[PDB]
């Protein structure tokens, strides 16, 4: 399973994943690259599923945000990007789905720093922090408890790193190798950690 | 035929920027058999004049004023052929509107829909446009309304108004004699009084069609014996 | 205008077709040559000016590594057919695993170009409205040795020993019939393309101006010309007198 | 089936066996399952063979189209894209393919690993098939970038062999390619793994060997 | 059955499409319709056409429309063919807010309607849509806009401009008083000088005017069409200020 | 659906049509674009009455892709409808290859497309010129032009719509190789002005890099066509 | 069945004097017990007298509303009116039976006011919904979602005719939160909008969270 | 101006199709071809178009089965698109119903298509004819015109300067009956040679001939026998 959080305050929103890369019962890589699809115009989008729809979707996703961006010379509004991410994967839901989960991240002047979650569905819902798989049971409470507002960057990591210690310690895949997208002060940086 | 490279437009530009088709389709309105409504306070009357050709011809036959629905009359001037297709399709747009919301179809909505289809007939490929005007009236929560349809698919909101034969000298008529607030009885006298300044010789209850829509009741087309008692004095 | 593309004239020939035929008359000169032991194709660039790059433009395309073409008239409608010929030959390459005739090519490539003809709907439906006003010289080498074919929008293919086309056609075509042989070697069907070309190109003969292209038959690879080629038959030429 | 491919400092190894099976009766032991799809880039097939076999020439025959229309050499990214997004395509049909395309380019060494579910991962090190683990677990345990040829042919041949002594799927004869800048080369054309095992596990001949 | 066709989308002899010329003839024969941006927001003013004193002038606008809420237009040329493209304009804009949960930019929907057009010139054998365009909206990208679209698919933004008969005029009148920074009021008057002055008078007359405007006030984007009455009044402060 | 021919052979042997989609492009404005080492600046005459018409609204000079730049000639409609097809190919490609599109591909595109619209019942051709200046997949700046009729080069330096003829042979004495960006810029600049009146707000000028694409600043080109003036003024 | 409960939510409209009331819980689900929002709102604003409550799916309820919104917007664009609350809901009903045999997974309400223009008077107006369009209008209540049972239960004990603003709040809040307090897949919140022709009143409660 | 023969739907008031007379018309400008048969054999002949000294002679006759072929005169892609129609229609024949195909239904086949291609404005009739010769119980030639008429016949020719060829079999349509394959050969080659210009001959280069009969699958002849074949004709007509 592919485990997935987001974190969102007033002045960043930062994503993790696992870098894992699973066929069957081996690891393909450690370091995987296929979950995050990092979009013109401070947009994240950060997938989990099957390695397959993953690609397919967030590709056609990147795609055509980047077309109707060059289309009409401007960056898609952060909102505008997660409800076309949430209609397209709705209209594939009763033809042929996509059982992908997302996480929706981005900043724009108009709204500030969102976090969208959508699952395979197609249920969509604006949060504070919210989290995918498995590993989602066992690192949603920690967010509760530790997340607040005003929270500062350094802040949120440490909220990860306790997440990614329990996920190590409790989660039955015992997943240790994670990649971290936070976006702040109008520059995303991407970050790797080992517990 | 209807499709392939036979598709193009009949009806085209020319270099003064006209339409000659709607305007040929303008003069065949012209030289039709004159109508008029009357939009009156607490209701609203089309009329027309419907000369028999032959005593062997069967008046009942031939309406020219027809129901699209209840609280919605029509009156055209024009081909019959023509209009005996729109008024299907219109009968068609309000049964359309009503299973959607319920409803009957607001007089507006009938009017833009119907017009957008006359239009369509002005620029589609292989057809020439429709050759007649249509005077709408009709009743709905947001008052009573009275929409004159063009060849071209332009339509018009009326206080009153005459399609067809002499309209201009009809018109004047009209205008020197409409206020916005009159009552059914003396819009039918005036709707019958322009038809007879109209009508070459001398009117009666065979002459002439009324349909009125009033006091918000259900569109109803005067028979024989009721034209004739408005026609007594 | 008046009339239709598919009109018969009253002397049974379509005018499109024939109208289409004037169209070829222009371009550069190619000639092409075939001997028994490779077919040679060489034609003359036009570069309009300094400040075109001359690889962008180029008049012997490869259809296959065993076939190659080269061009004249409406370059668009060229560059179409060479396309539609790469594809339907690496289709029959795939379906049957081996080098397609030069030949079949050539069958393709003619019933693209009439195409505009709407004669029957098998296959694909009628797409090409008029013809394609491009005649080709079409060389390669396949399991029945060298062979250089013509073809031109009329539809009609002829096979040559040797042929050009262009705006030089005649003159090229005139130096071709009292100079070719049948028993020529390569070298000396190299000499005679640049030859006739020189005599009928109206800039002088360089590196520059003239491209090359072979098919031989001891690889049956198609072939291009760099400088060191092109200097070392300019070398071994005749006196232009 | 078991196939694998690894970069090393000089290229990219490409090793194979050579079983096919109906069920559990082996059809043949003289398959290729390494398939040139362009002068620089190879792929090996595992799973349906049929599926493997078409799709991969089916590639080579779009791979054509495009470096002749372009006159210029495809990557093997783009390669790999066009194969995972023509069997994403047909997901859901039951198609069976274990693809790793492996190739020289302007962008150096690259490979991937491609199946039927659409599944395209870029990597350093492969290996597909029923014996892919068998061969996983000798690699890494034995695998260094800096190997040279001799040692990493050396390496691939042992995976293999180990992966069909343990994998009733896998067997017959074990092929190991070179990828280099200038294409490929067959360093192992074919070897039985008959004189495999009797070289590494039981050299004595003496004895059955005890798993 | 080609002897009848027309050849609408043919080019001529000087790279011209002669049916998109007579249907510009067509919308400069059409009454003015002026547009203009203040600093309050995009003011569309026209000429009504005189037909009879009988037509019904209440809650009856028929050269300026709205499109969405923050999107209206004034047509010049064929009403027919605008109301056409004005449902299909309709149209777009809720299928952008469908799609994107957001309101359409303004220069997107402009160039919706524009490609229809444009595609009407280049395939098919029918004629184009005899209409030109004053589309003006607000959105948070762009602020206050103002378009003008012409039958051949061509568009251009504009801080004040006019269509129809007699723009040499009103443009003329616009690039005299027209400033960088005015204010509703302002505007309106200059609105109501360049109708006047384009009609060939001096006061101008409520019965022959429509004005509307478009604001974004405390956040709400808003759109008033001027009534009889508030024409008069306007026109009362007209000609008070000249 | 309608399907006749518009485009067909004259008596002569030519597409009348595409003579008068060329008649179209040589209405237009002009557009110069230049090569070097690794950039190319690209500039365009700009209309635009003063005080009235927004200059920021019309765009002549547009971004394809996230490496690709595109100016044009001739009519404005048929240019936003082929640049919105070229885009949408763009990203096709990149979807389809997981590499972004080439230059030179996207200009056979181009090509393939007008190509197509003079050999297909019911459509007429479209009436543009384009300049394409992007990377090719070696990383190598390249400029290439197309025409109504379909056919395509690669240029150092070319110029296309009205009196481009002038601004060819101006280019052709004064363009050299690998020069830097603002003497790149300045032969832009004069290869524009040789045929459009001087003024900083009648040309827009932008340059192409591997990071992206710039617009030269107003004061910039104001502060260029003051050495212009001088230059002429001296030479005269 | 099981559809319906992996979000869970409920809504409940009710109608006083002069004045109508529409109430949802705000959470939502995931799995049938995950709570993953504690802000999804289920009441959705057509136009100042109409007003949608949609339960059920999340990605049906979004469906369903963009469809409605756009629908909405088209009709009073071309219309320059209003839409009326009844034309609305007849609607309403015709899209849910458009998709008759693949529906959306969604347990409507419309609540809002009837004009009858006379001056103008401002007549409640209350509808549920099954997910193929069939109709149900009331005068005192209407419920839906997968808490209908204990919202009947509530209502019919609880609903008082002819209540002025303040004991209508009162009353739809107590039969919502009662009703919650039972569903362990429904609350997390709830909002209450009372509508009257002059205000309307957007109230969160301070209601359980588990 | 006829202003009757723009269109191919049109009837002139004489109640004629000018477009499709064209069509025909196109058909007598091709090279010259023979069919003649006896009571077993059909044998084909037709001269081969030449361009130019450096070109390869255009192909006259075609294999369109194992015991039919054909030959062709006017526009040639036309005579190949029906050229693959035939032989598509021989090979399905075979492939459903495992025999070969009846020549009067393939014929007839070949007529439908011809005037299917008569009676729409958006198509034009097949500019080229054909001469049809097969084996099926019986050797029969038969020709096909772009009207979508069709005929059989005993000895038939056509292309520029058909006339002459006419004539010879006008002359000797008596003989072919009783002739062996031999003298059917001579009386086919001497009726195409009657059809030469002035200057010209018939060489191995320039002519095409085919046999078809009762045990004799449709064949070409060989460059041998075609020269010995040429050269008996030249000497018997020296006499
Ligand atoms: O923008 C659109 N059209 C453009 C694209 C081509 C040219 C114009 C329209 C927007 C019209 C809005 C009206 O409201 C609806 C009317 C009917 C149905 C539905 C909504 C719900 C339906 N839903 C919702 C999720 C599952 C599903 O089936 C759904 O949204 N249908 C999509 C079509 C989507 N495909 C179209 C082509 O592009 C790829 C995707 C759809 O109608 N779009
Ligand atoms: O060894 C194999 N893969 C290696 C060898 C090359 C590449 C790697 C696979 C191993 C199992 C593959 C499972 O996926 C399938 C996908 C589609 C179909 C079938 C199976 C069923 C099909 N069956 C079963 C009985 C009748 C029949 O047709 C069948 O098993 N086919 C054999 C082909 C064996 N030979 C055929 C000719 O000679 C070359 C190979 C086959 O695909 N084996």
């Amino acid at each position: 399973m592919d485990t997935l959080i987001g974190l969102r305050g007033n002045n960043f929103v930062v994503l993790a994943a696992d870098t894992y890369s699973i066929n069957s019962i081996i690891k393909l890589k450690n370091d995987d690259n296929t979950k995050f699809y990092d979009i013109h115009g401070n947009k994240c989008l950060l997938l989990g599923g099957s390695i397959g729809d993953r690609l397919q979707f967030g590709e056609f996703i990147r795609k055509n945000v980047h077309l109707y961006q060059y289309q009409n010379n401007t960056d898609m509004f952060v909102k505008s990007f997660a409800f076309f991410t949430r209609k397209n994967l709705a209209y594939y839901l009763r033809r042929n789905p996509f059982e992908v989960n997302c996480l929706i991240a981005g900043y724009d002047k108009k709204d500030g720093y969102q976090l969208y979650w959508c699952d395979y569905l197609s249920n969509m819902d604006s949060v504070n922090k919210g989290a995918h798989g498995y590993g989602a049971y066992l690192v949603s409470a920690i967010l509760d408890k530790y997340y607040h507002e005003n929270l500062t960057v350094d802040e949120a990591l440490d909220i990860f790193k306790l997440c990614f210690e329990e996920l190590k310690k409790r989660f039955l895949l015992t997943q240790i190798n994670y990649e971290l997208r936070i976006m702040y002060d109008n520059k995303v940086e991407t970050q790797y950690v080992t517990v | 035929m209807a499709d392939g490279e036979y598709s193009f437009s009949l009806t085209t530009f020319s270099p003064t920027g006209k339409l000659v088709q709607i305007e040929y389709a303008l003069n065949r309105v012209s030289s039709s058999s004159p109508a008029l409504g009357i939009r009156a306070k607490n209701g609203v009357i089309i009329a027309t004049e419907k000369k028999s050709p032959n005593e062997l011809i069967e008046e009942n036959s031939i309406f020219k004023i027809q129901q699209i629905s209840e609280h919605i009359g029509i009156v055209y001037a024009g081909m019959p052929g023509d209009f005996r297709v729109l008024l299907k399709r219109a009968r068609k747009e309000a049964i359309r509107y009503s299973l959607q919301y319920g409803s009957e179809i607001l007089v507006k909505e009938l009017v833009k829909i119907i017009a957008s289809i006359v239009q369509e007939f002005t620029q589609t490929g292989g057809v020439r446009p429709f050759g007649l005007s249509l005077l709408i009236c009709g009743v709905d929560v947001y008052g009573y309304h009275l929409y004159q349809i063009d060849p071209s698919g332009c339509y018009f909101n009326w206080m009153a108004t005459c399609v067809g034969k002499d309209y201009q000298n009809n018109m004047s008529f009209l205008e020197k004699r409409y206020n916005k607030d009159i009552e059914i009885e003396d819009a039918i006298h005036t709707a019958i009084l322009t038809l007879k300044e109209s009508y070459e010789g001398v009117l009666n209850e065979k002459n002439i069609e009324i349909g009125v829509a009033y006091d918000n009741k259900p569109f109803k087309i005067l028979t024989q014996n009721e034209i004739k008692d408005y026609l007594i004095e | 205008y008046d009339r239709g593309v598919n009109t018969f004239s009253p002397e049974g020939r379509l005018f499109q077709v024939e109208y289409a035929l004037g169209a070829i008359k222009l371009g550069s000169t190619a000639v092409g040559i075939c001997v028994n032991d490779g077919v040679i194709l060489a034609s003359e660039r036009r570069i309009s000016s300094t400040l075109i790059e001359k690889d962008s433009v180029e008049k012997l395309l490869s259809i296959d590594d065993h076939i190659g073409c080269a061009m004249s008239g409406l370059m668009a409608d060229a560059r179409t057919l060479i396309d539609y010929a790469r594809v339907e030959c690496n289709h029959y390459k795939f379906i049957y695993n081996e080098n397609i005739n030069i030949k079949s090519c050539v069958e393709l490539i003619s019933e693209l170009a009439l195409d505009f003809s709407n004669l029957s709907d098998s296959k694909r439906k009628k797409i090409m409205s008029r013809p394609f006003g491009v005649a080709l010289l079409i060389g390669g080498v396949d399991k029945n040795g060298p062979c250089l074919w013509y073809t031109e929008p009329s539809g009609t293919n002829t096979r040559f020993s040797a042929a050009s086309i262009g705006s030089a056609q005649e003159g090229a075509e005139l130096l071709l019939q009292e100079n070719y042989k049948k028993d020529m070697t390569f070298e000396q069907a190299e000499i005679l393309a640049l030859t006739v070309l020189r005599q009928v190109m109206e800039d002088k003969l360089s590196t520059s101006n003239v491209e090359i292209c072979a098919i031989k038959k001891s690889d049956q690879t198609f072939y291009k010309y760099n400088t060191d080629d092109i200097s070392r038959i300019i070398d071994v030429l005749p006196s232009p007198v | 089936t078991t196939t694998l491919a690894f970069k090393f400092k000089d290229g990219i190894i490409v090793a194979v066996d050579s079983r096919a099976s109906m069920g559990s009766f082996i059809s043949s032991q003289n398959v290729e399952k390494i398939i040139e799809i362009n002068k620089n880039i190879l792929g090996t097939m595992a799973g349906g063979a049929a599926d493997c076999l078409y799709w991969e020439k089916y590639l080579g025959k779009i791979i054509k189209i495009y470096e002749l229309r372009n006159n210029e050499k495809i990557s093997v990214r783009a390669a790999s894209t066009i194969l995972s997004n023509i069997l994403y395509q047909y997901k859901g049909y039951g198609l069976c393919c274990g693809i790793i395309l492996s190739g020289y380019d302007h962008t150096g060494f690259n490979m991937f690993y491609v199946d039927d579910s659409g599944k395209k991962v870029e990597g350093n090190l492969f290996s597909c098939g029923s014996g892919s683990t068998y061969a996983y677990s000798i690699l890494d345990s034995a695998y260094d970038y800096n190997l040279n040829l001799d040692q990493a042919v050396e390496l691939a041949r042992n995976a293999i062999y180990h992966a069909t002594f343990r994998d009733g799927g896998s067997g017959g004869k074990v092929r190991v390619f070179h990828i280099h800048k200038n294409g490929y080369d067959k360093i192992i054309e074919g070897e039985d793994v008959f004189d495999l095992h009797y070289h590494y596990t039981n050299p004595e001949q003496k004895d059955q060997y005890v798993m | 059955a080609r002897r009848y066709d027309s050849r609408t989308t043919t080019f001529s002899p000087e790279g011209r499409l002669y049916q998109v010329e007579y249907a510009l003839e067509a919308i400069n024969n059409a009454s003015i319709t002026i547009g203009l941006i203040t600093k309050d927001g995009v003011i569309l003013g026209a000429d009504k056409v005189f037909i009879s004193k009988l037509i019904d002038k209440a809650n009856n606008y028929e050269k300026i429309y709205k499109i969405d809420k923050h999107i209206f237009c004034g047509v010049a040329g064929l009403n027919a063919d605008a109301n056409i493209l004005i449902n299909q304009s309709r149209l777009y804009a809720q299928r952008y807010l469908y799609n994107y949960n957001e309101v359409q930019p303004v220069s997107q929907l402009v160039v919706q309607i524009c490609d229809i057009k444009q595609s009407y010139t280049q395939y098919g054998g029918l004629r184009p849509y005899g209409v030109s365009f004053l589309i003006g909206g607000y959105d948070t990208k762009d602020g206050y806009q103002l378009y003008h679209t012409d039958p051949s698919g061509n568009y251009s933004g504009w801080f004040a401009t006019a269509i129809g008969t007699n723009n040499l005029t009103a443009s003329s009148v616009l690039k005299q008083e027209w400033k960088n920074d005015m204010t509703l009021e302002e505007g309106l008057l200059l609105a109501l000088k360049t109708l006047a002055k384009s009609t060939d008078t001096e006061i101008p007359k409520s019965e022959k005017i429509e004005l509307a405007y478009l604001t974004n006030k405390d956040g709400e984007v808003y759109q008033k069409y001027l009534t009889e009455k508030e024409i008069e009044e306007l026109i009362k402060l007209y000609t008070q200020k000249y | 659906s309608y399907d006749r021919a518009i485009t067909v052979f004259s008596p002569d042997g030519h597409l009348l049509q595409v003579e008068h989609a060329l008649e179209a492009v040589k209405k237009g404005g002009c557009a110069v674009a230049i090569k070097s080492s690794n950039f190319a600046v690209l500039a365009v005459e700009k209309k635009n009455i003063p005080k009235l018409q927004n200059p920021k609204t019309t765009e002549k000079l547009i971004k394809l892709d996230e490496h690709n730049c595109l100016a044009f000639a001739g009519l404005n409609a048929d240019a936003r409808v082929l640049v919105n097809k070229t885009r949408l190919e763009c990203q096709r490609y990149y979807l389809n290859m997981d590499e972004p599109a080439p230059v030179d591909y996207i200009a056979k595109y181009v090509a393939k497309v007008q190509q197509k619209f003079t050999h297909r019942g019911g459509v007429r051709p479209f009436g543009i010129a384009t300049l394409i200046a992007g990377f090719k997949n070696n990383k190598e700046i390249c400029i290439y032009q197309t025409e109504p009729s379909g056919i395509y080069a690669a240029w150092k330096a070319q110029a296309i719509g009205k009196n481009a003829k002038i601004v060819q042979e101006f280019l052709e004495k004064n363009y050299q190789e690998n020069m830097e960006q603002k003497d790149c810029i300045f032969l832009a600049l004069k290869a524009i002005f040789e045929v459009v009146e001087l003024s900083s707000k009648n040309v827009e000028v932008a340059l192409l890099t591997e990071k992206d694409l710039t617009f030269i600043e107003e004061q910039e080109i104001n502060s260029m066509v003051e050495l212009i003036d001088q230059e002429r003024t001296k030479n005269n | 069945g099981s559809i319906y409960n992996y979000n869970g939510g409920c809504v409940l409209g009710m109608s006083g004097s002069n004045c109508v009331a529409i109430a949802c819980d705000l959470r939502l689900g995931a799995n049938t017990f995950t709570t993953v929002s504690t802000k999804f709102s289920k009441i959705f604003k057509m136009n100042n007298n109409v007003y949608v409550g949609l339960s059920g799916l999340a990605t049906d309820i979004q469906t369903l509303y963009e469809i409605l919104r756009y629908r909405v917007n088209l009709y009073e664009v071309r219309q320059d009116a209003e839409m009326d609350v009844e034309c609305f809901a007849n609607m309403l009903s015709s899209i849910l039976y458009s998709n008759r045999f693949s529906p959306y997974f969604v347990n409507p309400i419309v609540v809002g006011f009837k004009l009858k223009h006379y001056k103008v008077n401002y007549e409640p107006y209350l509808t549920a919904y099954d997910l193929i369009g069939a109709k149900c209008e009331t005068r005192d209540f209407v419920v839906n979602g997968v808490t209908s049972e204990q919202l009947f239960g509530m209502c019919e004990s609880l609903y008082v005719k002819d209540q002025d603003e303040n004991g209508l709040f009162e009353t739809i809040s107590q039969c919502l939160l009662s009703a919650l307090d039972r569903d362990c897949i429904s609350g997390w919140g709830a909002e209450v909008l009372v509508l009257t022709p002059e205000k309307i009143i957007k109230k969160k409660l301070k209601a359980r969270m588990d | 101006r006829n202003l009757y023969d723009t269109d191919n739907i049109i009837y002139s008031p004489e109640g004629r199709l000018y477009q499709v007379e064209y069509a025909s018309e196109a058909i007598k400008q091709g090279t010259c071809a023979v069919a003649i048969k006896s009571k077993d054999y059909v044998v084909v002949s037709g001269l081969k178009k030449c361009i130019s000294k450096l070109s390869f002679p255009q192909e006259k006759i075609f294999k369109i089965d194992d015991y039919i072929g054909i030959s062709m005169s006017g526009i040639t892609s036309d005579a190949k698109v029906l050229t693959k129609f035939m032989q598509n229609e021989c090979l399905s024949h075979k492939f459903l119903y495992n025999e070969n195909i009846n020549i009067e239904s393939l014929v007839r086949s070949v007529a439908d298509k011809y005037q299917k291609n008569t009676q729409k404005s958006s198509k034009r009739a097949f500019g080229v004819g054909l001469m049809i010769a097969a084996y099926h119980n019986e050797p029969c030639i038969f020709e096909t015109r772009p009207n979508g008429s069709y005929f059989e016949y005993d000895a038939l020719s056509f292309g520029a300067r058909s006339h002459a060829s006419k004539t010879y079999l006008e002359k000797n349509l008596h003989l072919f009956e009783e002739c062996s394959l031999e003298e059917l050969i001579l009386h086919c080659l001497k009726a195409l040679k009657c059809s030469l210009s002035s200057e010209s001959e018939l060489t191995i280069s320039n002519t095409a001939l085919a046999v078809v009969g009762k045990n004799h699958p449709w064949q070409e002849i060989s460059s041998l026998q075609l020269e010995e074949y040429l050269s008996k004709v030249k000497m018997d007509a020296e006499q």
